[PDB]
């Protein structure tokens, strides 16, 4: 017939090879496909989808306490509010969010991000705030008049109740000090009527832009081992 | 694989994942055979990768890879994988009938080959296998909660077609499967807490913060620093 | 305006025969609120026309139009997550026993969220944004809109045994005003899309 | 030669592999095929042919009495006759039909039968029947008043002798609380002339029809194990 | 297989089931072979598919599956399988002339190898197999009933090649026959009974019902009920 | 190279095969066919002798 040699590598079940296999059931048909809602095609689509962040990563938020910063008529004026570490990587605000849960089974990110801040006051709250963003390696500002040299914004939360920061590509594991931040200052102070409450909320969410990219598979950080009635497949 | 994204669903989900490793012991007194429901809840490394969605429809590519050691010289023995679909019988014993069964499809091996490998089709009724059923299995209140009697694979059964011999030696059965040609729907949110049993979505969450009930990031000193 | 009664799409779809609204129980929101639940078509199987067609039949199929609509003055704060979780298997707390069938099947009145940060299921409220979803804050809007297409990978299933969708609304920033003792009311308006039963 | 390497699953006994061998005579010729009639060539065609149901699935019915339901001048007005577990999994009086052997063979089936009831009395015996199908999950009902909220039918079978009720689509296996009924009652009386037996039967049939479908194939749970002669093969 | 219907007569019957596993034993003292006349009566389940129908035309793959056993390691041994068609002569002992025989078809397997594996054709002088003969094989009322003298397929004669060893150890020849090309003609009721021998197709019936004499479907308590 | 798997049959001597085999003597050149007479190609020529 015809004359063959076995190369090195024959018989090794190599987990990653991508060949063909003996159906064990042939001619049994399966269920053809029915069109089902919200097909995945790309794990790109999920993590485009904006989520809230932790901005309130502390202690003594209990729960759906750590999804908001509160602001209030007692904070003062060039306050500091939150600063959110731009850390897919390591455990910070963004570690469960879409956009880090699905990056963590990835080795090398690389793409811009787009945070979302809501603002939760009432109707008549009216306000100031300014959004810093920190370039990798600059200095994180403590004062409002320092952080006017890098890329920030005011908002006026009268006007205005979301605003879109857009977060530039940052080429993620290329640093291995932190790799950005984004921080806010109160401008103004907190005015409310007196039958609103004093004390308002903000919602921040993240998604991550067209250009973002994950290579380099892995397993995630997050999960890992009992579990319950395991030997009763068995 | 050989994609574009290297996020693709397939690229995302196809890949070999030890999913079953039972030792069963041989001897010539009369479990002694494997025996194993197919399914991915197992090992919560791919489970939660699979819980990420809601409708999934793939082909599983089972490898079998079978050691032997002492409990001189590893004999080559002749083992039977055989799928048991739901609706079949299975073997209660290692020299019951159901082995001889001429519809349920074995395969005949050995440890000296490369190892068997097998491509279960797509074996739900629906379209997709449901990850997650909001609804009970029987029509009784006494069903079971999260259990989808449409979803369910098959069984396993791996057993020594050898006889009986007076030597002692353990097999180790260590089962791969391997996704194939996915298809999924409805993203979900990436489970947080640790997971309590199998059969269920129960949850307790960790004693302190990472991925504590009330504290899922673990905390810093203020929200300023 | 669907029937007599008067009062987004989800991944982009729309559901193409009885051809209403059938308006739920107002739930009273407060500051110690954690959530609300309402299964489909569990909150809908004792109720009118759509319920002498489930208790009658034996297979349905249909999509859902859910109006949730919030109803406050200009001097209250809040925001709710108004959204719809497909398949959503409950998870108990602190047990390995699954939930039952009275803590799954709540009926017209639904349920409440006990942890409504993990979403009662070990999963985030964070990333609970993956789903069909609309936000209602107060400072801004008052109503939510959610399109529900048949979302099966069967082609017809049992209304009695399964619930395919979970309308869940959770304020994730609390209410609030000065004198805090204000409630404000959530009224859920849930109307049928294209009610195919089969086994009279 | 040819370089190559061996897969894993080379050498192992697939019992559902579809590939050829070596033939062992090769040159032998074997007798050309000849036409016998009734080929079948596919198993779809077996289970369209109408069988008897034992709808008579009682004690005390010995042999062929089990075929035949009597209906007699003493039964009353509106008695229910029989009824008909549509059970195909289940041994009930559709196990031993051709569709109900062929179905066993296979774990999903789904399709519409076709039930065929023949009335078997004198020429002049008269009477009305009502025929009630019952979908899955609902009553089967026990008064002839009840039995009109389902598909039902009137039978007068001094008119006919025949009569084919068309059980819908059912797609079988989807339940795993029944699968269906058929149920008859009395609507009238039996009438027979002086010279007639005032005892007459019904036969029942039932056939699949042209979209029924099988899949998933198993072993019969009908046959099972001692053999006379087994070792004289040997 | 690959049809689309799955009840395709191809794919209702192509389908291996083991029709014949004996072990036989091996020693240096002088049955010492396997033989087996080829038929599927032997086992039930091929028996009642195959009794659907009256006439039956295939080819049948034959797969000798052999283990070997100790009554250190397991030798590995040269076996032959040689096909005798009716109308040859069978090897009365194994070290007999009929194993040289140059026109019986042998094939010569190790242990160690995959599986022998041979297509016996049809071997039939008329069109089809009668799976049922309503008559009497010779021209004498002493004749066998329902035995036709056309239908005998052959017989599998399978030894070891190797000479006589002092050590002790059981080969056992599990065989694995899977029709091919199968034509099938005038179907026939599937049988209710169970099997009394496998010569003909008497019965007895079970004791109570199901599938007793008098009661093939296990009663209920009433026609109404 | 060929991802290749080895079927049941593989390594067996089947008597009745019908493969090629290696030449044991390459550029032998066998004596030419003469024409001989009275050529059997079909044994049911001798069996039509009386």
């Amino acid at each position: 017939g015809v004359p063959t040699y076995l190369l090195p590598g024959s018989g090794q079940f190599l987990t990653t090879d991508d060949h063909s296999s003996a159906p064990v059931l042939p001619c049994f048909n399966p269920t053809p496909e029915m069109h089902i809602p919200g097909q995945v095609r790309n794990m790109l689509e999920v993590v485009q989808v904006e989520s809230m962040m932790e901005i309130n990563n502390t202690e003594s938020a209990v729960g759906m306490e750590r999804l908001k910063v509160d602001i209030s008529a007692l904070t003062d004026v060039d306050q500091l509010l939150f600063n959110i570490p731009l850390d897919i990587q390591l455990d910070g605000p963004l570690r469960n969010t879409l956009v880090g849960n699905i990056s963590r089974y990835y080795t090398h990110w690389s793409g811009s991000l787009e945070m979302t801040f809501m603002f939760c006051g009432s109707f008549m709250a009216t306000g100031k705030l300014i959004l810093c963003y920190t370039p990798p390696g600059g200095s994180c500002p403590t004062t409002r008049e320092t952080a006017m040299l890098g890329t920030h914004i005011v908002w006026d939360f009268g006007l205005q109740s979301s605003v879109t920061l857009i977060i530039p590509w940052i080429s993620g594991s290329h640093y291995r000090a932190n790799v950005g931040y984004v921080t806010c200052f109160m401008q103004t102070n907190l005015i409310v009527p007196s039958e609103s409450s004093d004390t308002c909320s903000l919602i921040g969410f993240i998604a991550a832009k067209d250009d973002f990219s994950l290579r380099l598979m892995r397993d995630s950080p997050d999960i890992g081992q009992h579990l319950h009635a395991a030997e009763a497949a068995y | 694989q050989h994609g574009v994204s290297e996020t693709l669903v397939e690229n995302f989900l196809s890949r070999a994942a030890l999913v079953s490793k039972r030792s069963f012991e041989y001897k010539d007194h009369t479990k002694n055979f494997f025996k194993w429901t197919i399914n991915t809840r197992s090992f919560v490394q791919l489970r939660r990768k699979l819980e990420l969605f809601t409708y999934l429809r793939f082909d599983a590519e089972i490898t079998i890879l079978t050691t032997v050691a002492v409990n001189m010289g590893l004999p080559n023995l002749t083992l039977q994988a055989m799928f048991v679909p739901t609706g079949a019988l299975t073997p209660e014993k290692q020299d019951s009938f159901h082995w001889q069964s001429g519809s349920n499809a074995s395969v005949f091996f050995k440890i000296s080959d490369p190892p068997a490998r097998m491509t279960i089709p797509f074996m739900c009724i629906n379209s997709a296998y449901s990850v997650f059923y909001d609804g009970f299995a029987g029509f009784e209140k006494s069903g079971l909660y999260g259990i989808n009697p449409a979803d369910t694979i098959g069984n396993l059964c791996v057993r020594i077609v050898n006889e009986h011999q007076p030597v002692g030696f353990t097999v180790t059965v260590r089962v791969y499967m391997k996704p194939k040609h996915i298809k999924a729907w409805a993203p979900r949110p990436p489970r947080t807490l640790p997971y309590m049993s199998i059969a269920n979505a129960n949850y307790k969450g960790k004693k302190r913060a990472p991925n504590a009930l009330n504290a899922i990031i673990g905390n810093r000193d203020s929200v300023k620093t | 305006k669907l029937g007599n009664s008067a009062i987004c799409c989800a991944y982009g779809e729309w559901p193409n025969q009885p051809e209403r609204f059938y308006t739920l129980k107002s739930v009273k929101w407060e500051a110690g609120s954690t959530g609300w639940w309402w299964k489909l078509p569990d909150a809908l199987n004792n109720i009118g026309m759509f319920g002498q067609n489930v208790q009658h039949h034996y297979l349905y199929r249909s999509g859902f139009l859910i109006h949730v609509q919030c109803n406050a003055t200009r001097f209250h704060q809040g925001a709710l997550l108004v959204v719809a979780i497909p398949e959503h298997q409950r998870g108990a707390h602190n047990t390995n026993t699954s939930p039952g069938f009275d803590d799954i099947m709540k009926g017209e009145e639904g349920g409440t969220f006990n942890h409504p940060y993990v979403l009662d299921d070990g999963t985030s409220l964070a990333c609970a944004t993956i789903f069909p979803h609309q936000w209602i804050n107060l400072r801004t809007n008052n109503s939510a809109t959610i399109v529900l297409p048949w979302m099966n990978a069967a082609p017809m299933d049992f209304p009695l045994r399964h619930n395919q969708w979970t309308l869940a609304i959770i304020p994730v920033v609390p209410l609030g005003t000065r004198t805090m003792s204000s409630m404000v009311p959530i009224t859920v308006s849930i109307a049928p899309m294209c009610c195919e039963f089969n086994g009279l």
